[PDB]
């Protein structure tokens, strides 16, 4: 059944190679910073140096928790290959009780 | 007796999220007995919790003086190395480290990346 | 023109086929669960059985309203294939009007 | 380091090609409408005329601020191949310092 | 001198809530002069409140040795006793502190529950 | 005079014997863990092992601060019989300035 | 662990006698509407027909949820023996996990 | 039927003798201070010069108003007889309307 | 080795706020090192900003024997000094923290007041 | 350009003598408690010992931010020579970005 | 120790002459209508009749609290020497306990 | 009378020279950026390039409106001597009727 | 005996703000013992923190000529005159609470401030 949640997270990044995405889910999940990521090929249009690039990058998505959150935050900057990384945060305001269970007792 | 108290203190610390007393209660303990092995890798965990590289890996070089048998130990080291973007001392750790543990995904994909970057 | 809007919710879940995905989404649209589905295979890294596991799964995002997702989540965990199922509500903040209304005379 | 934030905005929205997905992407990324876009090829479930239709369509997601966000929802109606086009807006709950000051100034 | 400073400081952070940051103090002060009785039976109240009763016992026997004399050291050890469920020493402990203190009404109820519990 | 409090609590949890009520209430007053107990013998109705039974137990109520509550109540499951524990929580919304000084000061 | 709830009641009234006290406690458990249930004698001080009266009364507990808070207030008032009954409903700001669980699963 | 209320309060004091505690009740009750109240006799274990105490003192709980409590309170602590009294009020969320309405016309 | 790493633990809590990790820390440090002179520093100034004035005098005159042309130890000894009310020692700090950096102007507004403090 | 703000403090305090004054603006100043001191010479008029008194005492004013407030407050009555100081607290409701910038790194 | 307070105010105000402010700080401080006063010359420039004055005035500000303050303002008002006089209030957030206690014990 | 206002800000700014102080003073008042400046003759302890610097230096405080507060304030910057200008807004919680109508009307 | 209960019945309702209650208070305690100096003293305390000025001055003057060593009256009377804008009579009576009172500061600031305000 569903129960409102506020303890949930969504970090979302984007690495170039999909190698180095394997590697990052990989190990996020493995030190408990992560529960679970999933590993999306997109098209990224952005602007760099002023001019407009179009480049196959990987996008990254990890589940986790509000208290584990800034622990996966500081170790993604770190471990990042970009200078400036994306990191947004989305909340999902729901959640199965079983799931919700299974994401806190994973990490 | 006091060393064992010590060793499993900061356990309970590195567990709760606080690396910098966890780090405190290693190296106490490390007085009483320097040849334990286990509070050497644990030391150079809480240190690579914390974002110091170079302190984790000297801990996990002394870790593997005393084990070398180490799988996490020689993978983590590896995870040093590649922090500090040196990839040939990287691909020497994650080779070992899948010496010991075959069945081992991120070690795996950490010699991938490794071998990547170091290509470039 | 944008409307601020509480009333629409996206469903997050992820299947191990494109079969059973593709069944879920036109099983779920055709009895007015859900409006409208998007199956994106996706890359899942997590802990099974204490062990590390990456596979290849598909992901569904079912768009619905507040007031039907209660019977979408009921009748997906019924049919999910999974023993223990993601269930994910995202809540979009603002919708244009004519989506908004397309979206909920389609439920 | 992270900051709570209100003022960036996520449009979603869907189109039939990939040659209109890129070509909507860098056109809203070069005249500040959205600082980064990304493009992934999903398969759409809805009912279109009274009847069931799967089809392979791609979605797209504008990075913007809450002030440019009207601008670019303006322009992409105007343009949107679709009669009725999909606009779901999300907001990050938080981002990254450097990200935050880099999406505003691209915009 | 140093052990004074690291005696107090335990103190201070048992004070504030901060169990296992006392337990690190204790433990430090007691490198210095292990013939503290004050620090072991300090260190004993501080595993006490953290729930661990095997240790908080070792310490109570300790801080005993160097004073047996100490009838809060004999009544916590009983408590210790009473919370592993061993009644026959929470029995012996609690008689001794009332020996030293018979006015202590705790160490009295604990007396009480005790030999009831044993009974049953 | 009385004042609007918060930081005032009162647990209530019951124990079989009054031997055991005494020893829990001295032993929680003595390490500050409560500033004051009162034990009444009351008779419980409930459901256990799905047949009702009619016992004669003695309640507590003890009066902390919301300081010291987590401590209080920790040690109490630590060491209440029973394996499965009465714990509810009263917050008194006013107090004599007198009281409220002598309760937290006995804490 | 404490939990901060609010689905939790306590339903405080008199009977004069014990055998009523006991009677409606072992009914009121018996079918759900009360999870448990504590009688206490005590002594009641009033204003009957404008007369002072210093009875022996019995006071009972009803621990119950918000959701049959309703039905077990409906039962009593039929059932009561007074024209006027008491009914005062506190309310307890947390609660063990544990016990909040087996509240609720005995309604 | 169940009304929220606000407008309730239940002062608490313990007095250490039962005649003081009866006539307490009885001259409160006479001038409109308090509608009701209740004397229970539990058992007081408090630390009292530095020495911990266990005593047996009667329990009294006022059911009064918002508007009388201050009257109530000014009254009881002119003639409790500890230099320092108790006094916790709690607040019941809700009544049946006829008590409610039985209580307000009692002070 | 290890010195370092609780020196450098030491002042990553002081700057935290953390005073009294601080001094556990750097007591530590202090076993394996005992002539560290910014050790002993660095452990008076946990204390100043603790409150403890005579533990931080301490501190600071065992810094000043192993290196005597420190001026922030000797105006800090000063600000101990005049905390404690003894304005006797705090003149002769602050004269000599000036006699080591004479463009310091706390340490010359220090020896103003304790001078004006020592006439009333 | 201005940002509201929450995280500036103001302490506000009185010396007796322009020596002291000065001392304790530069001491708070060099120590991080404080980013900038100013010292305005006011005339204060107040009861002393139940006796009216007009003297010449220095007003400081500590420009802080809430973290490091109470760092400040603390050593300043450590080191304050009366008896009894002043601690008066105000919050500026905006500042500009670069100065609160400059506020903040000063600490 | 700080404390937060909404009950203390400060009272701003500036008079013309020194011997008005010293008259002015020591009628209202002797009254029990302002605990403390500072008196601070200062330098207006204002628009009077429509031209520009640069006047060397004298600042009063006064500490009450916010019980007293209606009094205090009635009261300069009807002494103060300008037609239209200054009344500006700042409110603290916070304060020292014993300074607080100092402040409402003198008026 | 006192009525509780939102509409007043006070910018407190500082500057080296009476001079700079007078001319911004009447700069600012005559084209209706501020109703009001106070000059106060201060001194100011900050770390200026790594160095404590204790200098004699003019406190500006100006009388403005939320309205005009922006107006003023890029005013000041574009005017400011210094390179980093401060730049504190507090807000009074009241006012006169009359002076709050005579500094609105002055602007 | 009726008299002093509404004497006490004003000062209670005067330091409670209730200056209008107070009035009616002490105005009844006037009917009884019309020569009651500190009735008409407190009056004219009411009647001066209510802003009458013209009534305040009446009961001073009153309570004046039933005792003239009140240096409260004397000064509270030049305080009414002040604020009536009348200064010859403010300086005559702020003199004679400076005879009785010489170490009153407000009647000294207030004499200044009348002297002040007749030179302009």
């Amino acid at each position: 059944s569903l129960i409102e949640t506020a303890d949930l997270r969504l970090l979302l990044t984007t690495v170039p190679t999909e190698t180095e995405a394997l590697y990052l889910a990989l190990a996020a999940v493995e030190k408990g910073l992560a529960a679970e990521v999933l590993i999306t090929p997109v098209t990224r249009v952005r602007r760099e140096n002023g001019k407009l690039v179009v480049e196959d990058v990987y996008r990254l998505s990890f589940k986790t928790t509000r208290e584990r959150l800034d622990a996966l935050v500081a170790w993604l900057q770190r471990r990042h290959p970009l200078a400036l990384p994306e990191c947004l945060v989305l909340t999902p305001i729901a959640s199965s009780v079983a799931y919700r269970d299974w994401l806190r007792s994973s990490l | 007796n006091l060393a064992e108290k010590m060793y499993k203190a900061g356990q309970i610390e590195f567990a709760k999220g606080n690396y910098e007393t966890a780090i405190i209660a290693y190296t106490l303990a490390l007085l009483k007995d320097p040849n334990n092995a286990e509070a050497w890798y644990n030391l150079g965990e809480a240190y690579l919790a914390l974002g110091n590289y170079e302190e984790a890996i000297e801990a996990y070089q002394k870790a593997l003086e005393l084990d070398p048998n180490n799988a996490e130990a020689w993978y983590n080291l590896g995870e040093a190395y590649l922090a500090l973007g040196d990839y040939d001392n990287a691909i020497e750790a994650f080779t070992k480290a899948l010496e010991l543990d075959p069945n081992n995904k991120t070690a795996k994909a950490g010699l991938k990346l490794a071998k990547e970057k170091k290509a470039l």
